[PDB]
């Protein structure tokens, strides 16, 4: 039984098998939970999230 | 002068006292059941010129019956080249589409036919529909809401009537093919609209038909185009019976008058089953119109895609019609001869009349009002007013005796010719309850491009003698 | 490049094509038989909810989208007008459509429009071929290239695998074409009717279990042009809030009064029936001429069944009428395939009118209505489609007759039962595995539609694109079709798929969901009242044996 | 006319929306509105508190006096709620034929029911916000008067038993029936 179908190898399983995960996870959490994909040209809204710099300074 | 003004125990008494009505009234079923017993049924052979039929539950059978009750005109779908395309598609695509329009439903043959229609009919785009009966009431409501104005003819068909009821807008009627009535009506509407000083201009439309389904007349397009531009209106034309039979090649009503469709007409509704030979329908227009129909039309959004073999066959027919135009010429010669054979007879002047144009491929016959009043003793104006009152009052039973007598008489004319001379001619099939505008019974004789002039001539003489003998 | 290419068919040996359209079973242990509920009523369904911050984030995202959309519209249409010439008056003529009535399509859906209207080619079997396209501007126009790649099918209405180009049905259709042409003369009243129409009607009436039935060309027209035949402005219609648009259009054309009751709430229905019987018509308080109840068999967006015995006893007690739609239930539900009536054991005589469609299971196009003798005899004279529309073509009739005969068992023995067992096992296994992984899955235990909830709006395009990159086809729906909080992905199972394909899909879906953090289960899905975060290997090893047992499903 | 479906624009100082006819009311309002159903749902009541807290924190990040911060947050919340609910008239998607073209979202809540718990909550929030906020600028009478005027004239008068289906032709000829 043979069919004309191509199987895509899975990442982390026979793709990478043959220090950076934390940054990727943090980036995904920041991006997907906020409204960015249905926006066009509005990547400048990330500049509005400069509150991290404002709260960085203490006393 | 203020004037001085229930228990749960008696609530169940009201419930028990309720007496509902039957779902369907069976009182008049027996008297009106002769229509089913007289419907011809073809036996194991395609509907063509010569057929073998059985009627009334296989009780009677006829062999080699000349057919004059088929809506197919060009007869190009029974040829060998089309059958080759149909069989190949089934082996490679199947029979079903299995999906809506927006969910993996287009199989890159639906796109091709859309391009072909625009190039053949000289427009910018087209949209396909599953059924022709559900095309007009699905496009008109999408472009009209409350507060709009629609001007319509007084002889439109039932599917057009359904669209105007669901459109939810003001509807006006003008006389059948009367530009004096149309021009007068438009002038008053414009003036009062200017007087009220509305913040925005509402949408306005004109509704008519190319060749009428119940009469067989035409529309004067050159007059309508001048008025719509003068008074800032829009034109809506239905061309179910006028595409493929009018014009040098068969483009439609615009080619007959030597005009351009891109400017004369705005919305065109057509059917692929009358002449092309495949199921479905289409709507023609510009680009902005089409994009709104992809999401604003209920029939398009909420239905499965049309099968594949129907689309492929029509494209082959359109290609064949472009190269050669011999099928249309044969059809027009027979149609003109048929009309003159029934209009130049002095023995049928006092009995029946003809209400069809020479360019029409279907001949309509109606009884003269003098003869109808002599025997049945009723008038069309009286018939219209009786049914209007019943519909408004919402009566369960809607039965009229003089109307039934005329239907039986016309059936006798049909039956007499078939038994004695083996010629099948049909009778107009309508439902009087659903109608809103006046209508009367009639007869129909059809024609196509596969006939011979000698055979048609003998059939015409037989029907003429059949009418005289019955009367 | 801009126009859609016409793909030349490929040349392949027969066996490869058969495997592409229909799979071959590996072991006889992947089949399940469906039992019948004699006296067990349907319990009230239970739903699960995510934590609060998901809802709060969704609300904030929608608020931002609305604010920026309205601001952009106002600023763009005030500071410039040359580009927006389709939304302003020109030479004294109003525009085609309005600005406010089409805000969502232009301002939210247009940025993710690449996930809708995907062109395909070939038979829609186990593997569906798709044409590639390149997005330009922001989903404005596309450029196509001559390349076609296969994808796993989870987005097509093919339950029993009847969409094949090699079999008895295709040969029957070709023979029908040889005998009867594709031409149809006209309306069924004039010339359209033939003997095959009578054969199909009688066979359908015998199969369903009623006395007689009719056939139509379009499913939409069956509902749109039916209610005006026996309803008027002095009748009441009680319908669920979740019904198809065809029923609503038909009732609107009829003109009867409409009152709706909440989904899955019989007490409210009884209260409404009592109040409407007592009060009567408005402004006059005369009694209603008749009362009709409308309902649907299986609801596709949720995969839940209607409670039939309750409706039957209510209509018998209060002297009402019942109307049942079986678009998604015929030929795929029950021990044999009769519908929900066979599932519940209710005799078909109780239901006044039955309806169905041949597109979802039998691989054709059409519809039917089944009722008693006198009702059909009157409706034949009183209907509009019969004497004003076209007639059904012959190949579709041949396909439908062959499919119904095959499922009944007259021809091709030992095929229909095997297909039904395959689809039942596949649905149960997929639902149980998805619930064990940690997701949220709606519906009854055996339902071909599996809705998976994806709450945040930004997670639909990402999931769809990642699944497409891994050669799996999915369908996503969102507001306003679904509630604002709940947006879902719908899975349509087939009898042509195999356990290996399910394992492949499960692995890829699990890893993608772990990447996107879509696992939110509150423990009410598990029958033991505990959270379930398992491994993929353990689920694959244990679920197929435990899939058959019915004690692992809450509903 | 055979249908007589027109929209009237009668001009008067005080006018009301006429009651809907049988066809428009008993038949064209049957399906869920999908514009006011989301109010009585999950998480539809804490979001106002979250918005208030976020606005207050955003203003405090600037580093201004408490009086200006609280006055600005009150005005912004009330103006935003007014713009969202009371100003616009209609619905962003076609319903049946344009049945809800004369009413705002506030009138459409709970099928034109006058007193429901959500309406009580929506009326209660501005008052409690005003009582909490006034404690910082009691000394300045002008700011107190301005806050009281904003609250009473925008966040109190529209949400009343009176002024239901009430239109004034001063800023434009309104449409009724
Ligand atoms: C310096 C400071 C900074 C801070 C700040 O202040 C300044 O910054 C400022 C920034 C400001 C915003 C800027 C802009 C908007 C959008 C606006 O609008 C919403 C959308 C529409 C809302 O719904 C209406 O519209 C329905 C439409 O159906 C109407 O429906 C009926 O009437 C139908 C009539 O047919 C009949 O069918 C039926 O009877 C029935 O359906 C009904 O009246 C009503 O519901 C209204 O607007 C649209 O509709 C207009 C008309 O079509 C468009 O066209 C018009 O604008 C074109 C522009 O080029 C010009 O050509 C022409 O004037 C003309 O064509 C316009 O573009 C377009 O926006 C609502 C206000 C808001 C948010 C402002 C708030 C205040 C600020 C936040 C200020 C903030 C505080
Ligand atoms: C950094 C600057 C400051 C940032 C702050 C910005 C302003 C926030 C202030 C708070 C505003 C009040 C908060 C109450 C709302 C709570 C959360 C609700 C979540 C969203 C709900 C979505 C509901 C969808 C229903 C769809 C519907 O039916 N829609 C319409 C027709 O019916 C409504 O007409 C429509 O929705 C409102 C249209 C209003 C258009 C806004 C125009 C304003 C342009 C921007 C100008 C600034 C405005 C703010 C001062
Ligand atoms: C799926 C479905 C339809 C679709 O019918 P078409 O044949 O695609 O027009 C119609 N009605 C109901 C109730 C459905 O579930």
């Amino acid at each position: 039984h043979k069919s004309s179908m191509v199987y895509i190898p899975t990442t982390k399983e026979a793709k990478r098998r043959n220090l950076n995960t934390i940054e990727e996870v943090v980036e995904k959490l920041y991006w997907t939970y906020y409204i960015h994909l249905p926006f066009y040209l509005m990547a400048s809204f990330d500049s509005f999230f400069l509150h991290v710099f404002f709260l960085t300074i203490f006393s | 002068q203020q004037k001085k003004s229930l228990s749960p125990q008696e609530i169940d008494a009201l419930i028990e006292d309720w007496e509902p009505e039957p779902l369907v009234d069976p009182s008049a079923t027996d008297e009106q059941s002769w229509r089913v017993a007289k419907t011809p049924v073809t036996m194991e052979m395609p509907i063509q010129n010569h057929i073998t039929i059985t009627r009334n539950n296989l009780q009677e059978k006829y062999t080699n019956v000349f057919n004059l009750a088929s809506n197919n005109f060009l007869q190009l779908s029974a040829t060998e080249p089309v059958k080759e395309v149909v069989k190949t598609t089934i082996k490679n695509y199947g029979v079903g589409a299995c999906g809506p329009a927006g969910f993996y439903g287009n199989q890159d043959v639906h796109y091709t036919l859309e391009y072909d229609l625009a190039q053949f009919f000289g427009t910018q785009g087209s949209v396909l529909y599953g059924q022709d009966f559900c095309a007009a009431p699905s496009v008109l409501p999408a472009f009209t809401k409350r507060g709009d104005v629609i001007v319509a003819d007084d002889q439109v068909s039932l599917p057009v009537q359904n669209a105007l009821q669901l459109s939810r807008s003001t509807v006006y009627y003008f006389n059948h093919n009367d530009m004096n009535s149309l021009e007068c009506l438009l002038n008053e509407l414009t003036e009062q609209e200017k007087l009220e000083k509305l913040p925005a201009i509402p949408r306005k439309f004109i509704v008519t038909e190319g060749i009428f389904h119940n009469s067989g007349d035409l529309a004067p397009l050159p007059e309508l185009t001048k008025l719509k531009n003068k008074y800032k209106f829009r034109l809506f034309v239905d061309e179910t019976f006028s595409i493929g039979v009018l014009g040098a090649t068969g483009r439609g009503l615009s080619e007959h008058f030597n005009m351009d469709r891109a400017t004369a007409i705005d919305i065109t509704v057509g059917s692929m089953a009358t002449a092309l030979g495949s199921t479905g329908g289409f709507v023609l227009g510009d680009s902005v119109m089409c994009l709104h129909q992809r999401i604003g039309s209920n029939a398009y959004c909420f239905s499965a895609c049309l099968p594949a073999y129907t689309v492929t066959s029509v494209s082959k027919v359109l290609k064949l019609m472009d190269s050669n135009n011999d099928a249309v010429q044969t059809l027009q010669k027979l149609s003109k001869s048929l009309h003159d054979s029934f209009a130049s007879d002095d023995s049928l002047r006092s009995y029946v009349i003809v209400t069809s144009s020479p360019v029409s491929a279907v001949l309509h016959l109606q009884l003269t009002p003098a003869y109808r009043s002599r025997k049945f003793g009723y008038t069309c104006e009286q018939l219209f007013e009786t049914m209007s009152a019943l519909q408004k009052k919402s009566q369960t039973n809607k039965f009229i005796e003089p109307y039934e007598e005329e239907e039986k008489f016309l059936q006798s004319i049909v039956d007499h010719a078939l038994i004695n001379y083996n010629v099948l001619i049909t009778r107009n099939t309508i439902v009087l309850k659903q109608e809103t505008l006046p209508i009367v019974p009639s007869l129909k004789i059809c024609c196509n491009a596969a006939m011979s002039p000698e055979e048609l001539k003998n059939a015409c003489e037989s029907v003429k003698q059949s009418i005289l003998a019955c009367c | 490049y801009t126009r859609v290419p016409l793909c030349e068919p490929e040349e392949l040996p027969d066996d490869i094509q058969k495997e592409n359209e229909y799979g071959t079973l590996d072991s006889p242990g992947h089949l399940y038989q469906v039992k019948s509920r004699h006296g067990k009523p349907l319990p009230e369904p239970v739903v699960d909810t995510p934590p609060y911050y998901i809802s709060l984030l969704t609300y904030l995202n929608y608020l931002i989208l609305i604010i920026l959309g309205h601001v952009h519209d106002f600023l763009g249409m005030t500071f410039q007008k040359n580009k927006h010439l389709d939304l302003l008056e020109h030479d004294g003529l109003a525009p085609w459509f309005s600005n406010f009535e089409s805000f969502y399509v232009r301002r939210i859906k247009m940025r993710i429009d690449d996930c809708f209207s995907r062109p395909t080619t070939g038979v829609p079997g186990r593997f569906i071929r798709c044409i590639d396209r390149i997005s330009h501007n922001i989903n404005e126009y596309f450029t196509y290239s001559g390349a076609v790649y296969p994808c796993m099918n989870l987005s097509s209405y093919n339950y029993l695998g009847f969409a094949q180009s090699k079999g008895q049905c295709t040969d029957a259709a070709l023979e029908s074409v040889d005998k009867y042409s594709i031409q149809s003369g006209g309306p069924r009243a004039q010339i359209g009717t033939t003997d095959l129409h009578i054969k199909a009607e009688k066979l359908v009436a015998r199969f369903i279990g009623k006395e007689d039935a009719l056939v139509f060309s379009m499913g939409y027209g069956t509902n749109a042009n039916l209610f005006n035949a026996f309803l008027d402005k002095k009748c009441l219609v009680i319908s669920d809030e979740l019904n198809h648009t065809s029923i609503r259009t038909g009732v609107r054309l009829s003109g009867a009064a409409v009152r709706t009751f909440k989904h899955g709430d019989m007490v409210g229905l009884e209260k409404l029936i009592r109040e409407q019987i007592v009060l009567g018509q408005p402004k006059t308080n005369r009694p209603w001429k008749k009362i009709l109840i409308c309902a649907e068999g299986l609801f596709s967006m949720e995969g839940t069944l209607c409670n039939l015995p309750k409706l039957v006893e209510l209509k018998k007690k209060y002297k009402c009428y019942l109307f049942i739609d079986e678009a998604h239930s015929i030929g795929a539900m029950g021990p044999t395939g009769r519908g929900v009536c066979e599932i519940f054991g209710v005799d078909p005589k109780d239901v006044d009118i039955l309806m169905g469609t041949f597109t979802k299971s039998f691989g054709a196009a059409g519809g039917y209505i089944a009722a008693d003798q006198w009702i059909i005899d009157r409706l034949r004279l009183d209907l509009t489609t019969v004497s004003y529309s076209e007639s059904m073509p012959a190949p579709v009739l041949a396909q439908t007759i062959s499919s119904l005969q095959t499922i009944s068992g007259e021809i091709c023995p030992g095929q229909g039962t095997e297909r039904l067992q395959r689809i039942a096992f596949n649905s149960r296994y997929l639902r149980l595995a998805l619930q064990r992984l940690g997701f949220i899955v709606y519906g009854v235990a055996d339902s071909p539609v599996i809705p998976l909830l994806l709450y945040c709006p930004s997670k639909m395009p990402a999931f769809s694109r990642m699944m497409l990159q891994r050669r799996i086809a999915v369908v996503v729906v969102a507001y306003p079709a679904t509630p604002l909080i709940e947006s879902r992905v719908r899975f349509c199972m087939s009898a042509s798929l195999t356990k290996e394909d399910i394992d492949y899909l499960l692995r890829h879906v699990s890893e993608v969901g772990d990447k996107l953090n879509l696992k939110s289960n509150s423990g009410k899905s598990s029958y033991d009242g505990k959270r379930q975060r398992w491994d993929i290997e353990e689920v694959i090893r244990r679920t197929p044996e435990d899939c058959k047992d019915d004690k692992y499903f809450v509903n | 006319p055979v249908t007589d479906h027109r929209r009237r624009r009668a001009a008067a100082v005080i006018s009301h929306v006429e009651q809907e006819t049988f066809e428009d009311e008993n038949d064209q309002q049957m399906l869920p509105n999908m514009n006011a159903t989301w109010v009585d749902q999950r998480g539809a009541w804490l979001i106002h508190i979250v918005v208030i807290v976020l606005l207050r924190l955003f203003y405090s990040l600037f580093g201004s006096t408490p009086k200006w911060t609280w006055t600005l947050t009150n005005m912004t919340y009330i103006i935003g709620f007014y713009i969202m609910f009371h100003l616009v008239k209609g619905t962003p998607f076609d319903f049946n034929g344009g049945a809800y073209d004369n009413l705002t979202m506030w009138e459409q809540i709970n099928d034109e029911t006058l007193y429901t718990p959500t309406r009580k909550f929506l009326l209660i929030v501005p008052i409690v916000l005003f009582l909490i906020s006034n404690q910082y600028y009691r000394n300045d009478m002008t700011l107190f008067l301005s806050n009281l005027a904003v609250t009473v004239l925008i966040g109190v008068v529209p949400k009343l038993g009176i002024t239901h289906r009430l239109r004034i032709s001063i800023p434009g000829i309104t449409g009724r029936a």
